[PDB]
DNA sequence: TTGTGTTATTGGCGTTATTAAGGTAACTTGCTTAT
DNA sequence: ACCTTAATAACGCCAATAACACAA
DNA sequence: TCTGACGCGGC
DNA sequence: GCCGCGTCAGA
């Protein structure tokens, strides 16, 4: 906008307000995970490829071009394969086959889950909830509450630990996530493909 | 032994029941046997009953 | 030493290459290798993937 | 349960292998031949353009061979000529279907005496053009058939009918642009079928 | 499990598969294929024959064995008759119905431009339909004890033709005990347009 | 080739996972309580992912070699191997 | 070890008692590349003329 | 303060308790300002001719559904239209229906003046107020959905001009897209289709009234009465967050974490700041708990488990439960079923044989087994629905066995006749009927014939080598 | 080889036991769970 | 923790109909 | 425990 | 442009 404001400026709450004070309409600046994936998805690259490419021509590389020279490879690497950038931000996941994550049946009349039918079992109802408040339109004190609730379940489905105190079931052990698998000598790789 | 049912058997397993008139069993045992490469005798039998009957 | 000689005589040789060993450590020169698999077999899954 | 008939006419030989594969009631009756003049006469009553080959019931009379190789195997249930999955019994339906227009038209066509030079120059370039994709795409559907279910003493009936079109295009001396020792081979193997000698003499 | 059918506007064989899926009792996403991005309408099938399908696994369009692959794939109550005669007769029906029917509406479309031209067809169209008038009577929907096919291969030329400016009930000979008791179906009461709209047009 | 001979790997447009989904899950659901049957859109519907037992739908109805590829309309289910529920 | 229609197909070979190995791909792998799919990452097999 | 502080708990907490507790007075004054909201929109609803038609024309359907019913001594009930106004709900209908046709015949005022109090005289709580706001606003949808198809129909034709719409915008009229013949959009199938959605626009607009602005503004003054409620309703709900956090402590570890208790409580709470009338001086705070308990316990009830249970069958458990602790705490005997049931409203003796058999959550298979020789339960299920490389070759030593059987027996006929009566490399297994017909005769011999083979088939010569598989 | 007797199924019917939904108006207002 | 009600899917029914059998 | 590769903040 | 203090990744 019009408004002398940058692009990737952050703002306070009041300041924010202030901004809409001043100027109100000709700019938006959205809190969460759409603003990002905005964000990612208006970024031009032959804007920027050259743009920094010449201020690394400007190379004085003793600690500040000492960091530019990634961005570049980064910046390369997306143009040539073809990938949108802002896929970085996923809108819908995918579930994976039953037969990977039992519950078969077993003595003593009980079942066995995986903790992966736990994970997915919440990240469900818990976007079925987020749905329903939206309808209903509800505050949106809990409108972010849900919305931040929904990530924290996404981010424990696919790799839980890696940010936060990854949650635990009633015998009180980290889950075994879905990274959790593929990883480590009791994961998937030296366990069963060299193992067998 | 225990039932079971779902069969909807093979054509060839219907011939041959159709030959001999060999019915289909809806029950299967599972007994209970020493495993191979042991022996002995017996010396006590406990069992335990139902309740409330 | 591929690229040198696609360079070499395709052209003219264009000025190929000029470079300089350098020493790394048995992890570090393993980790760093080309086939995404056998890295990612090797440890530190997440991050190679 | 009588099929009229006309000599030198694909159609029609290939309608009589299906039924040999039944042995069925066989009632054969030509069209050209003068000794049954009244017959052919009651075969253009029963239908509009006496069209060869026709079957005739004590129920009905049917033509367009895709109708009458249906109804055959609606009427029998002999070793068949069609898959059980509905996808494969489509994909072998609209093959047919494709084969036919593009190969035996053509080849009504240049039965023709009224022919052209150019016409049947094209016609035979065509033909020898699209015979390879033909017979292998064949293959491959036989394949893919035969793996959802082994040992079904089934026919295939595509395989006869790609038979028939190779054995014309042997009768109209013509060439096969190929030169796989692995095609030509299973193409003679494939000619010497047993209950295909039947007819073919 | 889902299946979805692609479809274009005024076309015969399109309400054809239209009325036979709303028959087999079964729930389908219709698209219309004039509302996606050229390009990729062009790239769900290259050569582009719209009225086709949309499974998982597989898509048909050969709008020949069409109908018969639905009449197969869900054998939820049929669209062929049980009695094996009749099965034999319908489909040669059919053929009768397909390999000679292009000047009906083709022609009528796209050839005759002069309304002297449209109307002097129009005069051999009345004149067919009532030689065809003398023919089956009484009968359900076709040669036939109940529903079949061919019931839902009419229904495509009542349709489009009427849309032809060619109305024809009584003004077309006796061919009416059934082209009236036609369109007592669910399914073919899908051809076109208070409480009511709003209930209705959802 | 007839065999493959490179692997590569990408990231995944939501229109590429759109792509593998053979349906989609609505609700938190896994296995019915007192019969042990999948439940209809859970985390084990037999629409989705695939049927049980082998060349037989969930109710049970179309259970016989007439029908093979044929799909029920009771329940949603296809007709078809097990070996599909993982894949 | 894990090879669904390996197994059998050995298996009947001896008892049977000819010669043949059909080797087409293990089914760990397989699971593999589901529970890397189930991530927004596309792994697959492909064929290459470059 | 935000100081990177991940746990959203905190996060949620922290804003929570933010805006101050409120008194009766405030709590009393929120609540007159939503219900004269409230009042504002529902007047300025019925201002319009058609609402009361439809009003009425529901009336007939329900009419009819009712008649629908002696076809299986009153009026046939039905009053899930109206809340605590069915005589005199028929009987006001009556009046409604005849004095709205004298007034859609004759007058100006008085009679509007006479149907808008008789409908003050009614009593709709926030359904049917919905129900008639959305009998205006779906039309508005409809007509505004016909508008952005034929947009994007020409617009993207029509030498996409996107910038002149102030020219073409000119709706309900079908006069402009005939100089489009001196224009672009060579759109002849679409012409038709336009005009075929512009009839159906003028049609609606006739059932109606005038052009779209009869309606834009009604619209208008709809949303900005709404909008005044919502943030009465907003403020309100806002007050006493701290309510739902106070009361879902109790509730902390049957099975939910903390956060989705919350939210079931604000929801819960939510639908409960509405149906709470200030017309009885009370305190919200007492009513509004029960509907915070409800909210809470159904949630809990629902999604507390992974093999999902009715929520009757769960509420009879938690009866058995305490009953069952009562008893053990009271005369030292553990179970005693007897007792269980000689003194229980469960009036059953064999559900109890059912409703605690339900009573074990499924282990996890990755739980470790202390010492146990160093394994997890993961590791000792087993396949158990395929066959085994033995069971599946046992299986091709018959299957090709009876393949060579059959092959020295009939000549070739008994053979025919078996494959097609029994299903063998076949499609069907085809019936006694279908063979009658494959060889054109025999229609019952066939029977025979089978017979004759099977007859043929069990001598020791043939039979007692495959007795095995049995 | 054609007549007269079953039968096995199979859509229709009702029946009801089981599940899901909704509603109470004396006043009630912020854990952190632990080598 | 307790109701007070519609709504749904399993369960029992006896006829129809397509199929099978059994004496000359 | 460590040993480091790699940081990314005070000055 | 650097002296200390972190996280991650394997033991
Ligand atoms: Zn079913």
């Amino acid at each position: 906008g019009m408004t002398p404001l940058e692009k990737k400026q952050l703002l306070t709450d009041e300041e924010y307000a202030e901004a809409l004070e001043n100027y109100g309409y000709e700019f938006e600046a959205s809190m969460g995970a759409e603003a990002i994936r905005d964000l990612l998805a208006d970024t031009d690259i032959e804007s920027e490829i050259e743009l920094l490419q010449a201020e690394c021509e400007e190379s004085k590389s003793t600690a500040k071009k000492e960091k530019a020279i990634k961005r570049l490879r980064l910046l390369e690497t997306f143009q040539a394969s073809g990938n949108k950038p802002e896929w970085m931000v996923m809108t819908v996941l995918p579930v994976l086959p039953p037969d990977l994550r039992p519950l078969v049946p077993i003595e003593g009349g009980r079942f066995a889950t995986s903790d992966l039918n736990d994970l997915y079992r919440r990240v469900i109802n818990r976007n079925n909830r987020l749905k329903k408040l939206l309808d209903l339109n509800a505050p949106d004190i809990i409108v972010r509450n849900e919305k931040r609730m929904l990530q924290e379940a996404v981010d424990a489905l696919l790799d839980n630990g890696r940010r936060g105190r990854a949650v635990t079931g009633s015998n009180k052990r980290p889950l075994k996530s879905l990274a959790d698998m593929i990883k480590g000598k009791q994961g998937r790789f030296r366990q069963n493909l060299l193992g067998k | 032994i225990t039932p079971k049912a779902e069969q909807q058997l093979t054509p060839e397993e219907r011939l041959l029941r159709a030959i001999f008139n060999e019915k289909a069993s809806n029950v299967v045992d599972s007994s209970l046997r020493m495993p191979s490469g042991t022996s002995g005798t017996v010396i006590n039998v406990q069992v335990f009953e139902n309740d409330k009957g | 030493r591929i690229l040198e000689e696609n360079d070499k005589l395709r052209k003219q040789g264009k000025k190929e290459v000029e470079y300089e060993l350098v020493l790394m450590g048995i992890t570090r020169s393993s980790l760093s290798t080309e086939s995404f698999l056998s890295a990612a077999s090797f440890q530190e899954t997440t991050r190679v993937l | 349960m009588l099929l009229y008939t006309k000599k030198d006419d694909i159609y029609s030989d290939i309608v009589r292998m299906i039924l040999l594969i039944k042995g069925a009631n066989a009632k054969i009756v030509d069209v050209s031949k003068e000794e049954n003049s009244k017959h052919l006469e009651e075969l253009n009553i029963i239908t509009p353009n006496g069209n060869i080959p026709t079957l005739s019931t004590d129920d009905f009379a049917v033509y367009r061979l895709s109708v009458i190789i249906e109804a055959i195997e609606d009427l029998y249930p002999f070793p068949p000529m069609f898959p059980v999955f509905p996808k494969q019994r489509a994909n072998a339906r609209i093959l047919l279907e494709y084969v036919n227009k593009t190969f035996l038209q053509n080849i009504i066509k240049l039965q023709s005496p009224d022919l052209d030079e150019k016409q049947a120059n094209e016609i035979k370039m065509l033909m020898q053009r699209d015979i390879i994709s033909t017979y292998k795409k064949i293959v491959s559907e036989r394949e893919v058939n035969a793996e959802s279910n082994p040992d079904a003493q089934n026919i295939n009936v595509l395989t006869l009918i790609i038979t028939f079109v190779f054995y014309y295009f042997i009768k109209l001396k013509i060439s096969i642009p190929t030169k796989d020792k692995n095609i030509i081979k299973e193409i003679k193997e494939l000619l010497s079928e047993p209950n295909f000698i039947k007819t073919i003499k | 499990m889902k299946v979805t059918l692609y479809t274009t506007k005024y076309c015969p064989y399109s309400l054809r598969a239209r009325i036979a899926l709303a028959e087999k009792k079964m729930s389908t996403d219709i698209v219309e294929a004039g509302d996606l991005e050229p390009a990729m309408i062009k790239k769900i099938t290259p050569n582009g024959v719209f009225p086709v399908l949309m499974e998982k696994d597989y898509s048909i369009n050969n709008r020949k064995a069409l109908l018969i692959y639905i009449d197969e794939r869900f054998p939820a109550p049929s669209l062929l008759p049980n009695v094996v005669n009749e099965r034999i007769k319908i489909r040669l029906s059919l053929d009768k119905i397909d390999n000679e029917w292009y000047p009906v509406l083709d022609q009528i479309r796209k050839h005759r431009s002069d309304q002297k031209m449209l109307e002097s067809m129009f005069k051999d169209l009345k004149e067919s339909l009532l030689a065809m008038e003398k023919a089956f009577t009484g009968s359900e929907f076709f040669i036939s004890s109940g529903f079949t096919l061919a019931d839902c291969y009419i229904a495509a030329l009542i349709i489009c033709l009427e849309a032809e400016g060619f109305i024809i009930d009584d003004e077309y000979g006796a061919i009416y005990e059934y082209k009236k008791r036609l369109f007592a179906r669910d399914s073919v009461k899908k051809a076109n347009i208070l409480l009511k709209t709003l209930r209705t047009h959802r | 080739s007839k065999k493959f001979d490179i692997i590569k790997i990408s990231l995944a447009s939501p229109e590429v996972i759109r792509s593998w989904s053979h349906g989609e899950v609505k609700k938190p659901e896994t296995i019915n309580y007192r019969t042990f049957k999948p439940e209809r859109d859970g985390l084990f519907c037999a629409k989705i992912f695939g049927p049980i037992k082998d060349y037989e739908c969930l109710c049970g109805k179309y259970k016989r070699l007439k029908h093979r590829g044929v799909v029920c309309e009771r329940c949603g289910v296809e007709v078809e191997q097990a070996k599909v529920r993982r894949e | 070890s894990d090879d669904i229609a390996g197994r059998s197909k050995m298996y009947k070979n001896i008892v049977d008692g000819k010669l043949t190995m059909n080797v087409d791909v293990p089914e760990s792998f397989n699971v593999l590349r589901n529970e890397v799919r189930a991530l927004g990452i596309d792994m697959d097999f492909d064929y290459s003329s470059e | 303060l935000k100081g990177k502080t991940s746990d959203p708990i905190r996060m949620y907490m922290r804003e929570m308790g933010i805006v101050d507790l409120l008194d009766k007075k405030g709590e009393t004054d929120i609540a007159i300002r939503i219900e004269e909201g409230t009042t504002e929109v529902f007047s300025t609803i019925l201002s319009y001719p058609i609402v009361i038609k439809t009003y009425i024309e529901r009336f007939r359907e329900l009419e009819e559904k009712a008649i629908d019913y002696m076809n299986s001594e009153n009026e046939p009930v039905a009053r899930y239209i109206r809340f605590n106004e069915t005589q005199r709900a028929y009987e006001f209908f009556t009046n409604l229906e005849k004095m709205f046709e004298e007034y859609q015949d004759k007058p100006n005022k008085k009679l509007y003046t006479k149907i808008v109090k008789e409908f003050d005289n009614l009593r709709l709580s926030t359904s049917h107020l919905q129900k008639l706001v959305d009998y205006i606003r779906l039309p508005y949808a409809r007509v505004k959905e016909f508008e952005r198809k034929i947009l994007r129909l020409c617009v993207e034709r029509s030498k996409t001009p996107r910038q002149e719409f102030i020219k073409v915008y000119k709706v309900g009229s079908l006069e402009w897209l005939e100089p489009l013949t001196k224009k672009y959009k060579f759109t002849e199938n679409t012409i038709r289709e336009i005009k075929n959605l512009t009839k159906q626009i003028n049609q609606f607009q006739i059932l109606m009234m005038m052009d779209i602005e009869e309606l834009k503004q009604v619209n208008l003054e709809i949303s900005r009465s709404e909008a005044k409620i919502t943030q009465a309703k907003k403020e309100m709900i806002e007050a006493n967050l701290r309510l739902v956090v106070s009361e879902a402590k109790k509730y902390t570890n049957r099975g939910l974490h903390f956060l989705d208790i919350i939210q079931e409580g604000n929801i819960g709470l939510m639908k409960a700041v509405d149906k709470f009338d200030y017309r009885k001086g009370f305190k919200f705070s007492t009513y509004a708990t029960w509907w915070i308990r409800q909210a809470i316990t159904r949630s809990i009830a629902d999604q507390a488990r992974t093999i999902r249970v009715p929520v009757h069958m769960i509420e009879t458990i938690n009866k058995v439960n305490r009953i069952k602790r009562q008893i053990l705490q009271e005369k030292g005997r553990e179970a005693t079923e007897e007792e269980i049931i000689e003194h229980t409203p469960n009036m059953s003796k064999e559900k109890l044989k059912k409703i605690l058999n339900i009573s074990h959550t499924p282990i996890s298979m990755e739980s470790p087994i202390g010492d146990d020789e160093d394994s997890t339960v993961g590791d000792f299920i087993e396949d158990k629905n395929n066959y085994s490389p033995i069971e599946a070759a046992n299986l091709e030593n018959l299957r090709e066995a009876i393949k060579e059987l059959i092959e020295t027996g009939l000549t070739e006929r008994e053979a025919k006749v078996l494959m097609m009566r029994f299903g063998i490399g076949m499609n069907t297994d085809h019936t006694l009927e279908e063979v009658g017909k494959q060889f054109n005769v025999t229609r019952e011999r066939i029977r025979q014939i089978e017979a004759k083979a099977l007859r043929k088939l069990k001598h020791p010569s043939r039979s007692a080598f495959l007795k095995t598989f049995l």
